[PDB]
RNA sequence: AAUGCGCAGAUACCGGGAGGAACGCCGAUGGCGAAGGCAGCCACCUGGUCCACCCGUGACGCUGAGGCGCGAAAGCGUGGGGAGCAAACCGGAUUAGAUACCCGGGUAGUCCACGCCCUAAACGAUGCGCGCUAGGUCUCUGGGUCUCCUGGGGGCCGAAGCUAACGC
């Protein structure tokens, strides 16, 4: 119950401080831009706290989207 | 002296003889501002998220310096002072937190 | 008698009405309607049946400018939200998509109080 | 901020024998440094309120500090406050 | 429902501009702070704190009348600003009545600078410091030989014990 796939997984030997990594960073985002959760990330209380700084970066660059339209409904 | 990331994104429309215009006014006003300058990428450019200044695209530069701290809000001015610079993004180094690796 | 064939439907729902703008792939108005529009009144424009009717009237006159496509934008947290697509898909033109754009500040105005209660 | 060698000099300056890093003098000696930064600091941000707590601590760590040497040496004492500048 | 706005073309939709305020996700079961209180990102300038080493000093300690400083919100002064919101107020409804709750407007204010004011369910309704007295468990953050040990912090359940009880 309430467990798919996580994303600490499907990766490997990342830094989490690279800002620019967007082929790495936007698999962290829901399909809108949303940061995706803790427990989606499967990020450690502080790995999460690094990553969130870091992709706020990235966006600030135009790397990464701030917000995107759901596409079902 | 600390190691800062000067992060800049440049207009993606100027042909070579505008790009290398802009590129000789960074690295003046980094030698200016007391900016010595360790490695750099010019990454080239890269489609954007969203439109900045209603450009889809975005040409990209990243330089690794070492300067004087009291001189880098002043620099980092003088570095968007331009029009054909859209961002400036300067960052203080840090080590790579790894993870999951 | 522009013909466009191809077009984009804005569905904008609220707890209050249905309103189903029609546009050109730039985005310009072809056709509306909303539940004023076919004739009802007070709290029965926010009603789901007439959400239908408002999306079905939107089409048929549109689908008079040679409309056949369309893309849907659904715009609105509201009642006859669902029911103004299923409208849309019912009416022979084509669906091409589905995408909602509700839109959000990143906590930005002061809302009415009425809507915050508890912030 | 005070930087490893800026704080050395001041332990060197004013260490009773070669390695000590405690007597004190070189604590009185190390917090003046640190007074003297942040006095001028809220010079200038004097909206900073939560930093000037910071302030009181130091002074009140430091006259205190003072206060138990003018009981063990005044002859130190006399002496520090000269080599310093303290009591005005 | 009605005030209200709309043929001087609104609402809905696309493009451009101005401005003011707040910072979605991450984000809480979390962190920081003496308290008030602190949340977009970057830089500068600063405060507190925690661990290891077991290096320095040698009781330099605790508390603290008065004093001094800080102190949500509202409120006050001068100047600026003013998107949204909104006491008073102006209307529409509701009601037996309606100086209300609901609706449409709306000034002060909410914002910024500087100077006042000094209050609170300013709450853990629990002064600060130090020592002693089973354990389990969840969590934040250090360190070491890292299945486990050892610090600092935040919860829960519980030994003895305490309590008018609740509970601790
Ligand atoms: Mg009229
Ligand atoms: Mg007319
Ligand atoms: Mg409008
Ligand atoms: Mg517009
Ligand atoms: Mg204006
Ligand atoms: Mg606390
Ligand atoms: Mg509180
Ligand atoms: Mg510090
Ligand atoms: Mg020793
Ligand atoms: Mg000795
Ligand atoms: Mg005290
Ligand atoms: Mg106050
Ligand atoms: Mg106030
Ligand atoms: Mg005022
Ligand atoms: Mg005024
Ligand atoms: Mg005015
Ligand atoms: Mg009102
Ligand atoms: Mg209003
Ligand atoms: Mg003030
Ligand atoms: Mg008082
Ligand atoms: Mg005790
Ligand atoms: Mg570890
Ligand atoms: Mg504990
Ligand atoms: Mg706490
Ligand atoms: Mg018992
Ligand atoms: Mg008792
Ligand atoms: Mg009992």
């Amino acid at each position: 119950p309430s467990r798919k796939a996580k994303v600490k997984a499907t990766l490997g030997e990342f830094d989490l401080r690279d800002y620019r990594n967007v082929e790495v960073l936007k698999r962290f985002l829901s399909e809108t831009g949303k940061i995706l959760p803790r427990r989606r990330t499967g990020l450690s209380g502080k790995e999460q706290r690094i990553l969130a700084k870091t992709i706020k970066r990235a966006r600030i660059l135009g790397l990464l989207p701030f917000t995107e339209k759901l596409v079902r409904k | 002296m600390r190691r800062y990331e000067v992060n800049i994104v440049l207009n993606p429309n100027l042909d070579q003889s505008q790009l290398a215009l802009e590129k000789e006014i960074i690295q003046r006003a980094l030698e200016n501002y007391g900016a010595r300058v360790e490695k750099v990428e010019e990454l080239g450019l890269r489609r954007l998220a969203y439109p900045i200044a209603k450009d889809p695209q975005g040409y990209f530069l990243w330089y690794q310096v070492e300067m004087p701290e009291d001189r880098v809000n002043d620099l980092a001015r003088e570095l968007r002072i331009r029009d054909n610079v859209r961002r400036v993004m300067v960052v203080k180094s840090q080590e790579p937190f790894l993870a999951n690796a | 008698k522009r013909q466009v064939a191809s077009g984009r439907a804005y569905i904008h729902a609220s707890y209050n009405n249905t309103i189903v703008t029609i546009t050109d792939p730039d985005g310009n108005p072809i056709t509306w309607s909303s539940g004023g529009v076919i004739g009802y009144k007070g709290s029965r424009k926010g009603t789901p049946y007439a959400a239908q009717l408002a999306a079905l009237d939107a089409a048929k006159k549109a689908m008079a400018y040679g409309m056949q496509s369309v893309d849907v934008i659904v715009r609105g947290t509201g009642a006859g939200r669902e029911q103004a697509i299923r409208a849309l898909q019912a009416s022979g033109l084509q669906v091409k998509s589905i995408v909602d754009d509700t839109p959000v500040p990143h906590n930005g105005c002061r809302p009415k109080k009425k809507f915050r209660k508890a912030s | 901020p005070i930087t490893k060698e800026e704080k050395q000099k001041v332990i060197q300056e004013f260490a009773r024998f070669p390695g000590d890093t405690g007597s004190t003098e070189v604590q009185v000696a190390l917090l003046t440094l640190r007074i003297n930064r942040l006095s001028e600091h809220l010079k200038v941000h004097k909206k900073d309120h939560h930093s000037h707590r910071g302030l009181l601590m130091m002074v009140g760590q430091r006259r205190r500090l003072l206060r138990y040497l003018q009981r063990e040496d005044p002859e130190r004492y006399r002496a520090l406050i000269e080599k310093l500048g303290i009591r005005g």
